[PDB]
């Protein structure tokens, strides 16, 4: 199957063993934003459901399955490639909705859905939007969409920012000057120390921000699910111009996204911003190797290449310079391999932010 | 990855 | 190969891609207590290294052979699966010592060494001793001793005691709970009610406790690694009798492991134990679905049993028993899903 | 010199000797705030820099000369008095910046610049912003200012607001309290008990403190860089009229600072103020070695007066008044011998 | 006179101006072992002041001399140096005691002592003995001890000892490499992450541990203060060969010292000995910069010389082998800025010191 | 499992 | 005085 | 030095 050709068994493995796990399921369900979000943009679009027929990819629970049954829907196949979908029978059989959801084991590139639906709703995002490589199940199963069918979601907004966040950077270093020694325990480690700073600085920074550390106006690119194919997802290139509104280091991208819900009714939107409250996709940024000095006025252009994996993410790619002082910097980033760094503690502002007085 | 999705505190 | 047949693939490929990180690296050999005490044991047992061939099972970046070096090892065979040994063959490279510690990448249970060896040393101790399968690679790489041969670490000592923390018992508890909303968006989960608690309570607790939670004198497993073959370690049978000392909801088995490291001079113990400093080992807690009461003087009997999986871990059973009252628990736990809840 | 003269030789020599010691250096350049602040209100007014002559008073290792290579000096005077000279030349060299940063090896006072600057740059604020007396330092380098010179910082809000605090005015008072014994080891300390008290309040207490201790809003007192001469900090006569917002137990006055860079393109601040982040400057709190009492709506006037002392620090003067009952107290303290209370 | 003569001025000022505060006499006086044993050696020696003419160098608060009044000494005379003589003053007045205790403000290398005294009465011992070069002005003052007279200490016993602290010696490094960042806010710090280390390791350190942490019997280097002269303290060297008991890394020698009151009754001991009760001495350690392999069984030899400097201390180089091996190494410290590591935590016992079960 | 050895502070 | 700067945590 | 005696806690 298409599945199969793209993903290692070892991937698929861990990945939907995974998604087996109720604790998973409910840590989703509990992303009040998340869950919210996709219930008012399928109820609040019922013409696009009532009577409709839905095909649920990558149900889960099959939680919205029961919101495209709120909305009316009149068959709902509910796709589910992990052990879950053994849960989400229970619950339709509880719910006493067997006659409306009919739950299909398997990956949605392989089941045989019988026939082919008006609206596909599904939460395909990864972090970063991209990683799981669930995009592209997601546009897979427009072989079932009939045309002039919907998408739930529509489109995709990933965005991109220049942040400046000192500490986050020397903090690579300051954990890598661990094999900087000449005498750990009698072993001088010093020579792994340029291998640990190359190994931090592969993994992309899962955690939260303050909006304040940005130096320039959001990119976006944004992928059309009505539109795009399977393979425009494998190669992403992201091209970038960022016009800095404020001088300093510059150490890395910012990344977040949105989707749009377009329906009959009303456009609802889900995003991941830093300016949003918080959801469990958060948002990720990815270091510099080499931080680019660029002032107020001066222009960072580059682009950020997302290259898909066996491993169901992407190898990232990213190259910047500051086109007044042609001082550029690479990088090459895990997808698959973040760095969970959130802690709770409400994100800090930059230093120097404060314009008047304090004491004032 | 080992953690796809995320966990977000209640 | 011995490995390949008890070990699924998927298992092994993410198994030993955590092992490749560097900063996976870092933590362990940061564990001072780990580390001091495996270069104590080796250096005060210098004579059980001087001029000796030493075996090096999963070295990592190779900090134990380092040991073996120092105590004035002859030759020292550092064998590692993943991708760290390319990180290992750098420090042997910088330190001088190529002449000494060979770095032969790959699976013990499937490299070819060129000689037989007088002590092994391994760090093959998972989160209550027995996760990651990794005991029988290390008995495995027994083929290579010497009849007088050594084992480094000889023994562990696996330590279970009750306990009781209504806390922890009614954190987990709470969580399942959400399965039991009738009208989640709507949506009645009650059903999955059963499914979540069971979920949840099958994971392990990693974490430390104060040792006023104990409700009893621990039980002892050993495992004496000189005397065990691989296949001992298949199914792990430990029955326990604890005479209870004080009265009290027992909420589960907490587990902590000792190893010794029995050389010519010294013996030097490394302890995980909830009075001993903490590692990056914790303790391990085995959650009861519904606890069970016992009084000051009762008797808790039962049987810990540990079936090897081949996701490299174990399927722990416990059943436990107030002999006073018949009050049973039967427990099925999955030590490769634990909860991790130290902050 | 000008710093000679109002600098004995025993207080410059363990002055300097203190700023020599690169772990001295380690620990300003680590506190982010304000290394960061700094940092930002250079580049951010990069044009106030852009080709311009810069020169840096006090430079320890010349990361502020640094900070102004980035913004895009033309040419930089670092100068610095201590043997840490020496290590901000290694940075240049290495940082390849040799061609734009001059280091010169001496006191402002005493060093001689090939040319006039266009920009001053330094951090000369102490604790309690005045103690180092290095604003005189600050203030001697406009000498070499052009006339639209300009000054990063710019200006120095001290600010000082009446506090409560019971547990820290036991403290200090229990200490002393040990020269009430009339029989330690048999031997009668009583007659000292006067001189204790004197002392130990003599000290302003340097550690954080929540801001719900400030029992009235805080007094302002500016001084201008731009515009202030050498002389005007000999003394420093400070006025204050508290209208209290609490009643309870006044047992002192609580310092902290706010420095201004007022750039072309923006102003930037930084501030030590008990709600703002921690620094390495903290706060400071002069203790009355008897409180006062004060009713809401009551007001405490008085002043707070610095005489600049020889030992680079100033002897403080506190008087206050609670106006509605005439309750006065008379304090002398010592910038120079403070008490550092964090822990 | 002779000591302005090997004092900087700037040393004198910056030492009795610290001394000149009731402060640090109180932190001296609540030391219960070094004041109480002080009390029990003239006490319990009462033959020794009896009617006794007494000089007390460097007397502070003058406790000493009072305590030599409360064994009925004739005449005291004590000299205090620091603006603490005035404050003694008060004490003498106060307890009615001006008939006997008489407080001559002055270094003890200055002032007219009018007559010759019986014993001489002083507490010049500075952290690892010989810090503040007091040691000399109390050898100085024998100009008027009576012949046959007594010196209360007597005699000092500085002990080395081999010791190992993996975490002390890492902590070096750890600190250091702070400059090993290629771009703090943008600057290369690492060309100076060298002389970093070498300051921290010129510092010797002032705390305590667990006695489990050294590897061999302390060898004891002796000052006999009746017989020393003013100018031994100035060249010190203190030859060492110990005998390996432990296995490991040697980081570097272990320092405390031990004063002796040789009564005609009684002679009473001071001990800052890691076995015994913490006074404010503390202990100090001293690191090598590279740590010397021994095995039990080897012998560490090498000389410990210290050498007096202009700001009343002594500068140290340690320099020591394994004999069986030839590893040496090297080390130079200025006993003068020390580095105060104690926290109050108790000391930890070194790794591996478990040699039965812990869990048993 | 995920992560065998588990992560400790230091 | 004898330290001018005060030691900060981090 | 700075400090000749150390402080010893009460
Ligand atoms: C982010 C949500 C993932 C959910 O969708 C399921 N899932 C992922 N990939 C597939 C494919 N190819 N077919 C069916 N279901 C899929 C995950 O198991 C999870 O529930
Ligand atoms: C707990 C420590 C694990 C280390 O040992 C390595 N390792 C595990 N399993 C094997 C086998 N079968 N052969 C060689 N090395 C092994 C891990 O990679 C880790 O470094
Ligand atoms: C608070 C920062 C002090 C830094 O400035 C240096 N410094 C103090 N006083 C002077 C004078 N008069 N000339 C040059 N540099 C001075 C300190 O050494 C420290 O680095
Ligand atoms: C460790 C105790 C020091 C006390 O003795 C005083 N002191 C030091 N050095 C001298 C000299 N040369 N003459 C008289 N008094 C001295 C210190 O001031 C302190 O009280």
């Amino acid at each position: 199957s298409v599945f199969s050709e793209r993903t290692e068994e070892s991937s698929a493995v861990q990945y939907f063993q995974f998604y087996g796990y109720l604790s998973q399921q409910q840590n989703m369900m509990q992303d009040y934003v998340r869950t919210g979000t996709y219930q008012r943009a399928i109820l609040q679009n019922h013409t696009d459901f009532k009577d409709k027929i839905v095909l649920d990819v990558g149900c889960g629970s099959g939680i919205l399955s029961f919101f495209a049954a709120q909305a009316g829907a009149r068959k709902i196949y509910a796709v589910e490639a992990s052990t879950m979908a053994q849960h989400a029978e229970v619950l339709v059989k509880s719910n006493n909705l067997t006659d409306r959801i009919v739950v299909i084991p398997g990956k949605v590139e392989e089941v045989s859905l019988p026939e082919q639906v008006d609206i596909i709703i599904s939460e395909p995002m990864g972090y970063m939007l991209f990683n799981e490589r669930m995009l592209e199940s997601y546009l897979h199963a427009k072989k079932y969409l009939k045309p002039s069918g919907n998408m739930f979601p529509t489109i995709g907004d990933v965005h991109l920012a220049p942040f400046t966040d000192e500490q986050l950077y020397m903090e690579q270093f300051t954990k890598a000057n661990f094999w900087y020694q000449p005498s750990f325990h009698g072993v001088d480690l010093s020579a792994l120390r340029g291998a640990a700073v190359d190994e931090y600085f592969r993994q992309p920074v899962v955690d939260t921000f303050d909006i304040r550390i940005l130096m320039a106006k959001s990119v976006k690119y944004t992928v059309n699910f009505l539109e795009a194919k399977e393979g425009d997802l494998h190669r992403i290139e992201i091209p970038f111009k960022f016009h800095m509104l404020h001088s300093g280091l510059v150490h890395g991208l910012a990344f977040w996204f949105d989707v749009a819900f377009i329906g009959s009714i009303m456009t609802v939107w889900l995003s991941t911003a830093p300016t949003e409250p918080l959801t469990h996709w958060y948002q990720v940024r990815c270091l510099f190797q080499s931080p680019l000095f660029a002032k107020a006025g001066d222009t960072l252009s580059g682009t950020c290449l997302l290259i898909a994996n066996k491993r169901q993410s992407y190898d990232i790619s990213i190259v910047a310079q500051v086109d007044q002082t042609g001082s550029k910097s690479s990088n090459l980033l895990d997808l698959k391999n973040p760095f969970f760094r959130y802690t709770g503690t409400t994100p800090s502002p930059p230093p120097g932010s404060h314009y008047t007085s304090p004491s004032e | 990855g080992k953690a796809p999705r995320k966990q977000l505190a209640t």
